[PDB]
């Protein structure tokens, strides 16, 4: 399987964090999708009383739609890297990444790209 | 060498009162936000006024308001 599995987001995420452009967290999402900074929005999907996706929907609605779905957030933030050293290799302590919104991106075209495009056009 | 004074009364900084997921901001509809108190207006939107009785200021300009809202 040749085909990347939603594999172009977790990618973008880790090249934000290398070029330090990522609001993690919720706050700072939502100041990142306010003003000329926040340009990708990644929201938890299992949020209990789904008030923080709510929200997150709605900071994409209010000016330009950047929004996908993600896929359970702890998985994200593993990709990112939560956790100092962890051992020779992966033994990170989980966690939870909670709301993400990318500035900068850093690197150009790829997958992701298409990805965004695919979101976008319908 | 000479004793120490002891009166009694220690301060320690203040652990600050920590509180996330605040109670500002709401949605109604679902689609839409509906924002309160206000935003900055000196410095871009995201950060938000502190409201007292008569009396307003924002932290990243650690404190510089004066006018009502
Ligand atoms: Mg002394
Ligand atoms: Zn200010």
């Amino acid at each position: 399987a040749e085909l990347t599995i939603e594999d172009a987001l977790k990618v973008v995420l880790r090249t934000s964090l290398v070029h330090d452009g990522l609001a993690r967290g919720l706050r700072e999402s939502a100041k990142a999708l306010t003003r000329g900074e926040g340009q990708l929005a990644v929201l938890v999907e299992s949020v209990t009383e789904e008030a923080i996706s709510k929200l997150v929907q709605g900071l994409a609605t209010e000016n330009n739609v950047p929004l996908i779905k993600v896929a359970d957030a702890k998985q994200l933030g593993e990709w990112a890297g939560l956790g100092k050293i962890d051992r020779d290799g992966n033994a990170r302590k989980v966690v939870g990444a909670s709301v993400v919104v990318v500035k900068n991106w850093g690197a150009d075209t790829q997958e992701r790209e298409i990805l965004l495009e695919h979101f976008s056009q319908q | 060498k000479k004793v120490y004074t002891t009166p009694k009364k220690i301060r320690h900084k203040h652990k600050k009162v920590k509180l996330a997921v605040l109670n500002y901001y709401k949605v109604d509809d679902e689609g839409k936000v509906a924002k309160l108190r206000k935003e900055c207006p000196n410095c871009g939107p995201g950060i938000f006024l502190a409201n007292h009785g008569d009396r307003f200021y924002c932290g990243k300009c650690h404190s510089t308001f004066a006018t009502q809202k």
